[PDB]
């Protein structure tokens, strides 16, 4: 889901 | 070079140090619209038209957008050659441009407005190109974490950024007091290096 863009 | 010369009033102009990037605009009411689909980039004040570097994966649709400048300010002391010359001059100087999406694409007026931190994109002056930033949200609460406790906190030449909560932010002062403790420490160990006792000393 998450791209590499967003991490959490 | 793409040889044919557009028209102009129908693209967002922004404007940045070493370029211009213009990006297109569907008609609205508050002009807030964009479309990644068609951008070109222009040697300063001048014509020739050119497609830029695209380093990242790019919007297929119409985005509400939002638009901030980053930059420094160049004060400088000029030559003086009449009688009321001016005693100095300061210029902006911007370097890069952040875009931010407006929550659900939805409108400054409603009620329910906020950005999504999440998208942001950036276009940088000195390489033509425009990229997609990396967020790392460090709020828990999860995807649906509420958009009305978020800051967004920028460090490092706009290459890092986060997302926290609200309160527990730092003030002015602090940021500016923890800077320069780091960089006096190094400097005085440094100094102190070159002296002939310093692998048996201790700082205190």
């Amino acid at each position: 889901l998450s791209s590499e863009y967003v991490i959490y | 070079i793409v040889d044919y010369r557009i028209n102009e009033e129908e693209f967002h102009k922004i404007s940045l140090l070493d370029c211009d990037f213009f990006i297109r605009k569907p008609p609205d009411p508050d002009n807030d619209v964009y479309d990644f689909r068609e951008m070109y980039v222009t040697p300063p004040d001048t014509d020739i038209y050119a497609i830029p570097r695209v380093l990242a994966p790019m919007p297929q649709k119409y985005i509400r957008c939002a638009m901030s400048d980053y930059g420094c300010y160049n004060v400088t002391e000029p030559p003086i050659d009449a009688p009321r010359d001016p005693m100095y001059k300061s210029e902006r100087e911007v370097s890069k441009v952040f875009l931010t999406k407006h929550y659900r694409n939805r409108r400054a007026g409603d009620p329910e407005f906020a950005l999504d931190f999440e998208e942001i994109y950036v276009i940088d002056s000195k390489t033509k190109s425009i990229t997609r930033a990396k967020v790392v949200v460090t709020v828990p609460g999860g995807r649906n974490r509420d958009r009305k406790n978020d800051l967004l906190v920028i460090r490092d030449n706009g290459t890092s950024f986060k997302i926290i909560p609200s309160e527990e932010r730092d003030d002015p002062t602090t940021v500016i007091e923890k800077e320069e403790w780091k960089k006096s420490r190094q400097d005085m160990e440094r100094h102190l290096r070159k002296l002939r006792d310093f692998s048996v000393s201790n700082w205190f």
